[PDB]
């Protein structure tokens, strides 16, 4: 991919570039899941080794703290400020907010909303004031390789942001483990309740959380499961990563053209009812100039 | 009765 910028790179030191994030060594591990109820669709098989050279990653998603830092030193302008909109779940829009007729299929809780973006997330009269910490959404793939490039960083490869979400274990259903609430308690900020009608918030949160919510997986890494999905930098298909290829098995970066970028990890918005996308060998996809309320991201960098 | 969907897209809702 090649971005194009009205900002110039700020020079930056290692030690800068390397605050909290974690180091990853070099090392192989076993990506991928074959859950006999994943969707075929989604491509989260075959479960093979992928070797990876070492990488830094972000311990917590971009928060809108530090976004608001990028904006402010580049005058960046969001992929939903051109467009004018962003995707809202139909439950925090607030009531007489104007709002597109327009229609995700298959996906009646997804709303069109002008003037939704990173700083006003459920449309006109919303802010983060409270939500300093909080990820950053309504910032696409193109807004999220903006902010990586400036900071001296870039987007994980899916192969690399699995490998750090999963922590050290080796094809565990979750971060932690292969239970979702071990103990009784709830690890990661995604849906309770009957989707999409009431979410009961069992787990502390109906929107999201802040970055540092929960207990990190055995890297230091908070929230990859729930929260907000995050984009990874490669092209998505269900089948590329199927061959067995250097290409596909040695520091994989996807395919090398596509129509969406993939995201990972699940949202506040996931349940077993519906996506069951939430699991760590789950992944699915955007269209790189899209936004939603329940996206954001995380940088990598190499060392 | 289709993949859910996570990811709502632009191209979309054209
Ligand atoms: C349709 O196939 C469908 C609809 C809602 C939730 C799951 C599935 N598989
Ligand atoms: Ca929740
Ligand atoms: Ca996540
Ligand atoms: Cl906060
Ligand atoms: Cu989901």
């Amino acid at each position: 991919h090649m971005p194009s910028f009205d900002f110039d790179i700020p020079r930056r030191s290692p030690q800068e570039i390397a605050k909290g994030m974690v180091a990853i060594p070099g090392g192989t591990f076993r990506m991928g899941g074959e859950d006999p109820d994943a969707f075929p669709e989604d491509g989260e098989g075959p479960v093979r080794t992928v070797r990876l050279s070492p990488f830094l990653i972000d311990r917590y998603a971009v928060s809108n703290r530090q976004f608001a830092a990028f904006v402010k030193a580049t005058g960046y302008v969001t992929d939903a400020e051109r467009y004018g909109w962003s995707f809202v779940f139909h439950a925090h829009v607030a009531p007489g907010t104007p709002v597109m007729d327009a229609v995700v299929p298959e996906a009646p809780w997804w709303v069109a909303v002008p003037g939704a973006y990173w700083k006003a997330p459920e449309g006109p009269g919303s802010s983060i004031t409270d939500r300093p910490n909080h990820p950053v959404v309504h910032v696409s793939w193109n807004d999220a390789v903006a902010y990586a490039t400036w900071a001296g960083k870039r987007l994980p490869t899916e192969a690399e942001w699995e490998m750090a979400a999963r922590g050290g274990l080796d094809q565990a259903r979750y971060p932690w483990g292969n239970e979702l609430t071990p103990r009784g308690r709830h690890r990661c900020n995604i849906w309770q309740g009957t989707f999409p009608v009431h979410d009961t918030g069992e787990d502390g949160y109906t929107g999201t959380a802040p970055v540092n919510a929960f207990a990190p997986n055995g890297y230091g890494l908070y929230n990859v499961a729930g929260n907000v999905w995050e984009w990874c930098a490669d092209w998505w298909s269900a089948d590329w990563h199927a061959t067995e290829s250097p290409a596909t098995r040695i520091d994989p970066r996807g395919p090398e053209t596509g129509t969406a970028r993939v995201t990972k990890g699940g949202s506040f918005l996931c349940h077993e009812s519906y996506c069951n996308r939430y699991r760590v060998a789950a992944r699915t996809c955007n269209t790189p100039d899209s936004s939603a309320a329940h996206t954001g991201f995380r940088c990598a960098a190499d060392p | 009765a289709t993949t859910p969907l996570c990811g709502p897209s632009r191209a979309s809702i054209l």
